[PDB]
């Protein structure tokens, strides 16, 4: 708008521990 | 006139279908299509969950 | 059921429908199709769905 | 252009005559004898034709790319047309015949002024004894000049089911059509018939001459018969259907007899009061010209 | 609901009750490391009409993995097949080859 | 029908069987080799066989559309099959055999009720020898009925690793196979070996005469050793790896005798006790029917 800038950024990275499901898949 | 039939919206059919469904097989895909991809073949997905 | 063609994680169950809409003795389709009594003025025209 | 080739525009056969017989095609030729005739105790007789005033509508050019093919081909066997006998149309087509005009009727119908370079149409010769013609049926509608039905359907009778010693002879007993059928095969011819281009089949019936004409009748003997069927099926009054064995059959009720109006309402196609205006004054010069 | 095999033998001629199958077709077995068992179900009444009458497809789960389950159907290639009017009146098949 | 080809209907190459040798497919003459044998101290004496009893289960026909031939290839081979001795399925199969019935069994291993155009199957005569023999298996299961197991594996074992003079006598000394091995090989081939279409091989073990028999089992003596090493698999107790230069190897603990349960849970493809009950009456019917 009046000064041109400069900015900086970096991917991030997001994990949990692998959660408990109470649900089954095959027979 | 005598009107001897009176006319509807959509028919019904004499033979339906049932289900019993296991609370317990879900697939941990969420699956996802368009919504014309979705309509015409839609409440046929959740009658065989 | 084969309006369900490709849209069924159940790998199995999703290869007996394309074999059978596959060997010309079957053709599945819904919509407004083709008819013989066609044009046939009844106040009101005689569409096929 | 495509010039003109000699025993006929319709030897070329880019362009022909198909009845659907319902999955398969046919030629008309095959399809009339699927019919037989009851001969019943009534009796017509051949009435000699009146001639045509000539006073075909002035040039106008109202900038319209009129469809004269489409609109004429639409009134005779047309399912349920309208305004068919409104003026325009026509006014505009009499140009045509007129020597040196830079107007040109399209091959597809579609007649234009000046002209085109990615259309081919017919010679200007062609069309120019064409619509010396057809423009007259233009005017078919004026109080004057109108022209009869109840009783040039004197003649459709002769043809649909004329034996050739009653067509030798001059009257011809009032007969009863009875063909095979598959219930929506009234309308369904007539819905076919529509594409048949019957322009060419027109266009040349001015143009041929002495001998490449005796040729073009004794050929054309039923592309001819065709139409006038389908045409006498909207005239006739009582459809009656027979159910025997496990087949089912149309009785179209009197080749030759104007009733006025009906024939079947749904069970065929029905003529207006300004159609019995129209494919009279049409009947009467194809007629004429072709006898 | 579970009848006895005492009334099986004095229930009246025309009275007809309702007597519930199990399927249980599609089950998920026990772990590897559980109590086992001793001596176990004894099933006593048998139908031999037999019972399977209605069924478009039956248990719509995959078995590890591109395979069928053990006694699983799937939907008749008749219910799936718009044919064409008569050559006159009523609904006609395909036809086949 | 094809009817059937004399001198086998594996002599067709429509269907044939080739083990997945990893990126590149084999044929089972060529992947034998890649295996070593290790003679052990231990011997095993080759004892006969008792005869089986005549009694298949009795006609039903439940409507099911029985896939008789998917589910005997996925016991015997199939990796943790569910429910496969469980009677519904074979009491409809000893239909077959009957003189005079509309059952037919399809090409493709799904049998039906009456019949059907767009399929082509086996003649009713092919099958009929076939049911006479495979239908037996069914109640191979029951308490008075049932086969042996420790005994029979007196015989996969000259089978895989038998020397020719050690199938021509009767003592072969307890091997251990060896081979070299790409990690997930042991079920790899496993996986593989589900779709041979075994019903093909074993429909023709039973219509093959004489001759054609003596053609037969001279040939195809590879398609069986192939299926029985597999099958040798699941018993044999343990799995050792060999680390040896930079290559990697698999050794099959032994291959003439059944450890009872194992094999390796993870290395392998795992027998459960409603399998050791079926593969056992299996190869009580083929091995007798083959020698």
């Amino acid at each position: 708008a009046k000064i041109a800038t400069a900015s900086s950024a970096r991917q991030t990275d997001v994990e949990k521990p692998a959660d408990v499901t109470f649900t089954i898949e095959n027979v | 006139l005598s009107d001897d039939f009176k006319q509807i919206s959509d028919p019904k059919g004499y033979l339906t279908y049932s289900v019993k469904y296991e609370d317990q097989f879900t697939k941990k895909d969420k699956l996802r299509a368009s919504e014309a991809d979705d309509r015409i073949v839609g409440p046929t997905v959740n009658l065989f969950k | 059921p084969a309006l369900l063609r490709d849209f069924t994680q159940v790998n199995w169950l999703n290869r007996d429908i394309t074999n059978m809409l596959q060997q010309a003795g079957t053709k599945y389709g819904l919509g407004l199709t083709e008819t013989r009594l066609d044009y046939v003025r009844l106040v009101k025209t005689i569409v096929g769905h | 252009m495509l010039q003109q080739p000699t025993g006929g525009y319709t030897t070329l056969e880019q362009f022909a005559f198909t009845i659907r017989n319902d999955g398969t095609n046919a030629t008309p030729t095959q399809f009339l004898q699927l019919l037989s005739y009851e001969a019943t105790e009534n009796e017509l007789v051949k009435k000699t034709i009146p001639t045509p005033e000539t006073h075909l509508p002035s040039a106008r050019n109202v900038p319209g790319n009129v469809y004269i093919e489409d609109a004429i081909t639409q009134a005779l066997f047309g399912i349920s047309a309208q305004n068919v006998n409104a003026h325009g149309y026509f006014s505009r087509l009499s140009a045509l015949a007129l020597p040196n005009t830079s107007a040109r009727l399209g091959l597809d119908g579609v007649i234009y002024n000046s002209e085109t370079i990615n259309i081919p149409f017919y010679d200007p010769a062609a069309v120019a004894n064409f619509a010396a013609t057809y423009a007259k049926l233009g005017n078919a509608s004026t109080p004057r000049y109108r022209a009869d039905m109840i009783d040039i359907y004197a003649h459709v009778g002769l043809e649909l089911a004329g034996t050739d010693a009653e067509r030798a002879a001059g009257v011809m007993p009032v007969k009863r059509a009875k063909f095979d059928s598959w219930e929506g095969s009234l309308i369904s011819l007539s819905r076919d018939v529509v594409n048949w281009k019957i322009l060419a089949f027109l266009i040349d019936l001015c143009s041929l001459e002495g001998e490449a004409l005796r040729a073009f009748k004794t050929r054309n003997r039923d592309v001819f018969r065709m139409m006038l069927f389908i045409m006498s099926t909207a005239v006739a009054a009582n459809v009656v259907n027979r159910k025997v064995t496990k087949r089912v059959d149309r009785v179209l009720e009197y080749i030759g007899v104007n009733s006025m109006r009906t024939a079947g309402r749904t069970a065929t196609i029905t003529y207006d009061l300004s159609r019995h205006e129209f494919a009279a004054k049409f009947l009467q010069l194809t007629f004429t010209r072709w006898n | 609901q579970h009848v006895d095999a005492e009334s099986i033998m004095t229930a009246p001629k025309g009275k007809l009750f309702h007597l519930q199958f199990m399927d249980g077709l599609l089950r998920p077995e026990p772990s590897a490391f559980d109590p086992p068992a001793s001596g176990e179900d004894m099933r006593l009444i048998y139908p031999l009409q037999p019972i399977s009458v209605a069924r478009s497809m039956r248990a719509i789960v995959n078995h590890n993995e591109v395979d069928r389950p053990r006694g699983a159907v799937a939907p008749s290639s008749y219910e799936m097949d718009t044919g064409t009017l008569s050559r006159n009146g009523d609904l006609l098949y395909s036809p086949v080859a």
